């Protein structure tokens, strides 16, 4: 038959403006076709790991949820977004499952998230108490208390604020320029999939 | 639970803090160096004081951490530069005229001008001033004359202002748990917490005598050779036996002899390396200069420079109305922001300079995997040194021919050696006893040795004794001829200099050593060795993370400074001097016989 209502992937990648990585978007995807080759033609993507597939596998096999992350980082870290990375994106922002099986798109962004006097909207995490499972997230602004004394919400020598601003400036290093990155979770259930490559009439 | 968890998160929060902070001042001192305007002077003021207070605040928040629980020497490290309290130990009224008292000072010795006793009607400042009657100039009476007029006027402005200076820098020391502000100086060298590689702060002053105790029998050659030959240009103002008048020199300061190389050369008659005609001739350009620099760099192994460090670098004169400080400095912005402020011309000099700078620049990427407070030099003469490694590879006619820049039939033969060693001698071991005695006079003063009516009685005694000048008149306490340098007028360390020129040798000789050149020390050259590019890049990635007798010994092998690859470096040279002076009066007696 035709192909028609394929995927919205370029409402996910070609967004105006991305999340923070403390409070990362997650979109479910189904009922339509996909064309990873696609995106794997674009030279623009400066990063693409599959950690249980391969782009021929992408289109040769069909998924029950496709679940889209998103979420902007530095260059560094693109590395720590993984499965079994350790590091401080993966501890207290995103933590990814060592049996993951998706893929990992990575991307430069300088020149659309970096203003001259420093794009501070864009959050992550730094301290937590506990690491997160697999795909947990959490938006609490709770008052990290490093030490014995009580925090009672205000400020203090043991008592930090979690959430710290990238810069994003321009005039950046490679390695500090912010890179959107979006993450792709395939899985199987005990449901009827519906997500499946397009095919060659 | 612990200390040390909460010193780790509190660290942790200062390097992100720091690092922006520390990247906004550094972005608006950038803004007004490269573009004088007032408004980019507000700008770095601005965040000068804010980045200020933030480090106040949290030298505040510091004190509340205790060192002696912390098993990690890192977070030791870390800690011990936030737990000073610098000059936050006074009281307001004492820092705020300290601030006033380093704040004119730097006015006064900005605003000097060259103008004649009975003769005020046109004058420059000192840059484009006494630089060049100083430097080019054969007369003896005009070199007096800008030389008496100079140190007379900034000795009569900055005698008062320097004993202020030094009993307030002394009171902040001894406030901050140290001796003296002298051993405040000697804090950079201390080594503490790891056994074997101690450095206690006090053995820094037996080091540095030791050092120069050898150093001593070839600065009396080469002082006896100049002074030989300094006979021909003023023959009745010098002396066969006693010392030089001291504005003969070719340099304000006698800091460095590389003007008088003109007058002193042995070898007039041989072609010397210029390789400027041929630079021009082959039309190379700023760029062109920059990337032969780097091409040298990835031949050793290190890194080749990001893309932002050519798109954001000023290696040309903007135009017009955007003034700028031309003054070579290489920046280190953080976050992964390296570039170079260092305005060309078709030039061996600016060639070198920019190897120089590109060193140190390559030196501050090395560290920049480290912690905030880690990413600094082992010591204050490691980061100089590395770029003068660069400089003296650069300069060798291996390199040159090897660029295609230098003549290929270019023969290496014994004079053109010699001739080039004596240059390379009056950059590097003239500024040796200048150095040495200028930081003994500045530690007997911080100390207390010295009193007020002594000052330049002493001064002068150990300039006779050490470095080899007379005064050309006699001068006294109502002046402060020392201070009219930019390092002691602006409070800067100036033994940085005498260290820089030992691990300079040190660091050469290990790398040829790595390179197998099996060639004398001069004509060695470390590019296209990776073997060598491994040893220094180990010792380039450690930052202030490892103890510099550590980072040393990586890769000398020795845990201290040593003096050997100086006297092996000048050997040639050393022999030609002790061949030549086989009849003039080596070595002097301190002597008033030039002129009482
Ligand atoms: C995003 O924008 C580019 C350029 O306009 C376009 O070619 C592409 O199809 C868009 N969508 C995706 C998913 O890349
Ligand atoms: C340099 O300063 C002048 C002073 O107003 C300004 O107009 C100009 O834009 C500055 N140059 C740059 C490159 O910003
Ligand atoms: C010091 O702390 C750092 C960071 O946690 C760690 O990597 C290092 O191993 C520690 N050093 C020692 C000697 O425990
Ligand atoms: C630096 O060197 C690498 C490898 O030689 C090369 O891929 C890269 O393009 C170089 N970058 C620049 C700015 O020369
Ligand atoms: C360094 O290696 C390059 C590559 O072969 C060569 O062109 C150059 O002449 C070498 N330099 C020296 C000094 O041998």
């Amino acid at each position: 038959p035709n192909i028609t209502n394929l995927c919205p992937f370029g409402e996910v990648f070609n967004a105006t403006r991305f999340a923070s990585v403390y409070a990362w978007n997650r979109k479910r995807i189904s009922n339509c076709v996909a064309d990873y080759s696609v995106l794997y033609n674009s030279a623009s993507f400066s990063t693409f790991k599959c950690y249980g597939v391969s782009p021929t596998k992408l289109n040769d096999l069909c998924f029950t949820n496709v679940y889209a992350d998103s979420f902007v980082i530095r260059g560094d870290e693109v590395r720590q977004i993984a499965p079994g990375q350790t590091g401080k994106i993966a501890d207290y922002n995103y933590k990814l499952p060592d049996d993951f099986t998706g893929c990992v798109i990575a991307w430069n962004s300088n020149n659309l998230d970096s203003k001259v006097g420093g794009n501070y909207n864009y959050l992550y995490r730094l301290f937590r108490k506990s690491n997160l499972k697999p795909f947990e997230r959490d938006i609490s602004t709770e008052i990290y208390q490093a030490g014995s004394t009580p925090c009672n919400g205000v400020e203090g020598f043991n008592c930090y604020f979690p959430l710290q601003s990238y810069g994003f400036q321009p005039t950046y290093g490679v390695g500090y320029q912010p890179y959107r990155v979006v993450v792709l979770s395939f899985e199987l259930l005990h449901a009827p999939a519906t997500v499946c490559g397009p095919k060659k009439s | 639970s612990t200390i040390e968890e909460q010193a780790k998160t509190f660290l942790d929060k200062f390097n992100h803090e720091a690092e922006d902070l520390f990247y906004q001042s550094s972005l608006a001192s950038w803004n007004y160096n490269t573009n004088i305007t007032e408004e980019n002077v507000q700008n770095m003021n601005n965040a000068g004081d804010k980045w200020s207070a933030f480090l106040k605040e949290q030298s505040t928040l510091a004190q509340m951490y205790p060192l002696q629980e912390i098993q990690n020497l890192t977070v030791k490290l870390q800690l011990q530069a936030l737990q000073q309290n610098g000059s936050s130990v006074l009281s307001e009224d004492k820092s705020k005229r300290l601030n006033t008292i380093l704040n004119t000072m730097s006015t006064i010795y900005s605003t000097g001008k060259v103008c004649n006793p009975d003769n005020p009607q046109e004058c420059l400042l000192l840059e484009p001033g006494l630089n060049e009657i100083m430097a080019n100039s054969l007369d003896y009476n005009e070199r007096l004359w800008a030389w008496e007029s100079w140190r007379s006027e900034v000795g009569k402005q900055l005698r008062p202002l320097y004993e202020e200076y030094v009993v307030l820098k002394n009171e902040m020391a001894r406030a901050n748990h140290y001796e003296d502000y002298g051993d405040y100086w000697r804090g950079d060298y201390e080594v503490n917490g790891v056994d074997g590689y101690d450095y206690s702060r006090g053995q820094l002053i037996e080091d540095v005598e030791h050092t120069f105790e050898e150093i001593k029998p070839l600065y009396e050659h080469l002082h006896a050779y100049v002074r030989a030959k300094l006979m021909n240009a003023y023959p009745s103002y010098i002396s066969p036996i006693g010392c030089l008048p001291a504005h003969l020199l070719g340099d304000m300061w006698g800091r460095f002899w590389t003007n008088l190389y003109s007058l002193t050369v042995p070898f007039g008659q041989k072609p010397n390396i210029d390789v400027t005609d041929a630079m021009v001739d082959q039309a190379w350009d700023a760029q062109r200069i920059f990337k032969e620099a780097e091409k040298f760099f990835v031949s050793v192994g290190l890194p080749n420079m990001t893309q932002g460090f050519w798109e954001n670098s000023m290696l040309t004169d903007p135009g017009n109305v955007q003034k700028a400080v031309c003054h070579p400095t290489a920046w280190d912005l953080g976050k992964g922001d390296f570039r170079i402020l260092m305005c060309t011309k078709v030039t061996m000099d600016d060639f070198l300079t920019a190897h120089h700078e590109m060193g140190h620049i390559q030196y501050d990427m090395a560290y920049a995997a480290q912690p905030f407070l880690l990413r600094n030099g082992a010591n204050e003469g490691f980061h100089e040194a590395v770029g003068e490694i660069m400089s003296l590879s650069a300069a060798t006619p291996k390199h040159l021919k090897s660029i295609g820049l230098l003549s290929p039939d270019f023969q290496e033969d014994n004079e053109t050696e010699i001739n080039f060693l004596l240059k390379q001698a009056l950059t590097i071991v003239g500024t040796l006893p200048f150095t040495y005695m200028l930081e003994k006079w500045r530690w007997m003063v911080f100390k207390g040795e010295i009193p007020k009516d002594q000052w330049m009685k002493k001064w002068w005694e150990m300039k006779r004794e050490i470095v080899g000048v007379v005064e050309p008149v006699p001068h006294d306490e109502t002046y402060c001829d020392p201070a009219s340098l930019f390092h002691v007028s602006n409070d800067y360390s100036f033994i940085r200099y005498y260290t820089r020129t030992l691990y300079q040798f040190q660091f050469q000789e290990a790398l040829c050593q790595a390179a197998k050149h099996e060639g004398p020390l001069h004509k060695c050259d470390i590019s296209n060795s990776t073997e060598a590019g491994q040893k220094l890049f180990n010792m380039l990635r450690l930052g202030k993370s490892e103890p510099w007798t550590l980072a040393l010994e990586n890769v000398v092998g020795a845990k201290n400074m040593n003096v050997r690859p100086l006297l092996n470096y000048f050997e040639p040279l050393f022999t030609w001097l002790k061949d030549q002076n086989k009849n003039s009066f080596v070595g002097w007696s301190t002597d008033w016989s030039p002129y009482a």
